[PDB]
RNA sequence: UAAGUGAUCUAGAAAG
């Protein structure tokens, strides 16, 4: 959470998501749905600022 | 009433030129937004009441002779014309019987589509402040530079880098002097504990600015070596084998003088006459306070909380201390 | 032990990240404990009260310095 | 516009009365 | 001092005035080459990315056309053709023939 | 097409 918070403050958060996007990003953004899984990350990732969820 | 510098609206914050100012202690800061129209406006005004055929008015600007060249503000005939215009109408504003509002005691920054850079200073700081996307490439923000925060993206749009101020460096120098004088009748631990005092007085103060200052730098070593020499000196001794740091940065619990290295660093030596024109990376790291048998002395600045860290953790604190309280309010209970 | 405490006697005794960095690079330091100087860095920046940019510096030019470096700074952030 | 709306809208052989010694005690008093 | 990088003197300083180049003078001597995939990714975000024309042919048919006039020249001016009614006939000619393969161009 | 060569001041006696 922390690191995200460090990387949004001095990236930007669409250029910070278009970065990611580039990369892989398994743990972080799963895409096949695993059943009810990405929920998990989806969760974690509203507790702070962010988009695309 | 508004916060400090906060608006109950946009619109009001955008109406007028006279964006932002605080009169720190009478030493105003206007901070003017204009556009073109108004700026052409004020050049009009001004370089019609006092006309110049060349560009001439750029000889006799105050300008930020602390830094560099290309860092400072660059001396553009439209830029620097809207500058003086502006304190011109500023001079005129204020009557001239209740105080005396002299150019030459007035430095005025200018940021446009020619002056990339923002100067200024206050409370006896420099600081340079350069947005994100006029730098050319943002490298791995340094030590001594502020990364501005926009409130509403809440992203790193501005960095400001720091130096501290001719005038601070002159005063410390001075204190030194002080220090050392009036000291033949004094004992050396009281020389070092009142060196000590100095030495955290200019850190704690301005912390984080003294990276970039290298006068400040040669100040602290050659400060440094004169107090030591001021021991040395009343042991007539004056002698490098024979006062090695154990003496001199041991503290006063192990007979030692309890004196603060702000010396040991290395002094970033870049290239003098290119370094003039622009900011260099550090290249070239000069020995400052050298010895013989050089155990690694560690410095103060280390272990002094960096302003801006400093800054943001306040934030951060202040903000979990209002949201316990909140928690404390709700169920009812002494935090 | 000692090699640690030489370490952070390195870091300590530089004003700005820069310094610390120039020091460490001339200590000359082997392929085998680039590592574990990464982890004791880490480790000092931890002691502290806040992150400071001092440290990032250093460990930027650290990695910059050499290929070896950046697998440190890799393999030590694994670690963590 | 915004400029209206002010309060102010539009040698000598003494060493104690020279302008440098005046100036120079000017500076360096604080 | 030394590469205009030195301390003025050692007197003065108080100190050694030893000047050690920097280790991370590597790392701003090769910035680009370290982090070329910052400007290589950036590069790559903007990497796809008549009248002129018209002058340039009609410049070559045209030309073309004057050499073969001056081919002409040549031929003459060689080969057996000391008057100017040679010159200025085989011109003509090619004028003639010329303009009419061109004439011929332009009606397809 | 991806490292580390190098610049190193002083310096103690008298009288106050």
């Amino acid at each position: 959470k922390f690191l995200f918070q460090e990387l949004v403050n001095e990236l930007g958060l669409d250029e910070l998501q278009l970065r990611l996007n580039s990369s892989k990003l398994d743990g972080m953004f799963p895409l096949e749905g695993d059943a009810e899984h990405i929920r998990y990350s989806i969760n974690f990732f509203t507790a702070i600022g962010l988009g695309l969820l | 009433p508004n916060e400090f510098m906060q608006f109950k609206s946009k619109e009001v914050e955008k109406a007028h030129p006279i964006r932002l100012y605080t009169r720190y202690l009478d030493r105003i800061y206007m901070l003017f937004h204009f556009e073109e129209d108004e700026g052409e406006e004020l050049t009009d005004e001004y370089l019609a009441e006092n006309p110049d055929p060349n560009f001439e008015n750029s000889i006799g600007y105050n300008n930020r002779k602390c830094w560099p060249k290309d860092s400072r503000m660059r001396l553009i005939r439209q830029d620097v014309n809207l500058g003086r215009a502006v304190f011109w109408e500023i001079q005129s504003r204020v009557p001239t019987s209740l105080t005396s509002i002299k150019w030459e005691n007035a430095f005025v920054s200018v940021y446009s589509k020619n002056n990339p850079n923002l100067l200024f200073s206050m409370c006896g700081f420099e600081v340079r402040i350069l947005p994100r996307q006029r730098m050319e490439e943002v490298v791995s923000n340094d030590e001594g530079v502020w990364d501005l925060v926009d409130e509403r993206t809440k992203q790193r749009t501005a960095k400001a880098y720091l130096k501290v101020s001719e005038e601070e460096i002159k005063k410390f120098d001075s204190r030194i002097r002080g220090i050392l004088m009036a000291s033949g009748s004094t004992t050396f631990t009281k020389v070092a504990a009142k060196w000590n005092t100095s030495l955290i007085s200019l850190f704690t103060y301005f912390r984080e600015a003294i990276v970039a200052t290298e006068p400040l730098l040669d100040i602290l070593v050659k400060g440094e070596t004169r107090i030591q020499n001021r021991v040395k000196l009343g042991l007539n001794s004056k002698m490098p084998t024979r006062f090695p740091p154990a003496v001199f940065y041991t503290p006063k619990e192990l007979g030692g003088l309890g004196m603060i290295s702000a010396s040991h660093i290395l002094i970033p030596a870049s290239d003098l006459s290119w370094s003039k024109q622009t900011d260099t990376g550090i290249t070239h790291f000069r020995a400052g306070m050298t010895h013989e048998d050089e155990k690694l002395i560690p410095t103060i600045f280390r272990y002094i909380t960096t302003w801006e860290n400093e800054f943001l953790d306040s934030q951060r604190v202040w903000a979990e201390y209002a949201t316990k309280r909140q928690e404390a309010i709700q169920q009812n209970r002494r935090l | 032990v000692e090699f640690k405490k030489k370490i952070y006697l390195v870091l300590k005794s530089s004003l700005s990240g820069d310094e610390a960095a120039h020091k460490l690079l001339k200590l000359k330091i082997a392929n085998n404990l680039k590592k574990s100087v990464v982890d004791i860095i880490i480790k000092s920046s931890l002691q502290e009260s806040t992150f400071s940019k001092f440290y990032s510096i250093l460990s930027e030019r650290m990695i910059t310095f050499h290929r070896s470096w950046q697998t440190a700074y890799n393999e030590t952030f694994e670690q963590n | 516009s915004w400029r209206k709306g002010t309060a102010f809208g539009r040698y000598i052989n003494d060493m104690t009365k020279s302008e440098y010694h005046q100036e120079f005690l000017h500076k360096h008093v604080r | 001092s030394y590469n205009g990088i030195g301390l003025k003197s050692a007197k003065g300083s108080s100190t050694s005035g030893h000047v050690q180049r920097s280790l991370a003078s590597n790392n701003r001597r090769r910035p680009q080459g370290s982090q070329q995939q910052r400007q290589q990714r950036q590069n790559a975000i903007k990497k796809a990315s008549l009248a002129v024309q018209k002058q340039i042919e009609t410049h070559m048919e045209k030309r073309e056309i004057e050499v073969q006039v001056s081919e002409l020249r040549d031929r003459l001016e060689e080969e057996e053709t000391l008057s100017e009614e040679q010159i200025d006939k085989k011109c003509e000619a090619l004028r003639a023939k010329l303009t009419n393969e061109w004439q011929e161009q332009q009606r397809m």
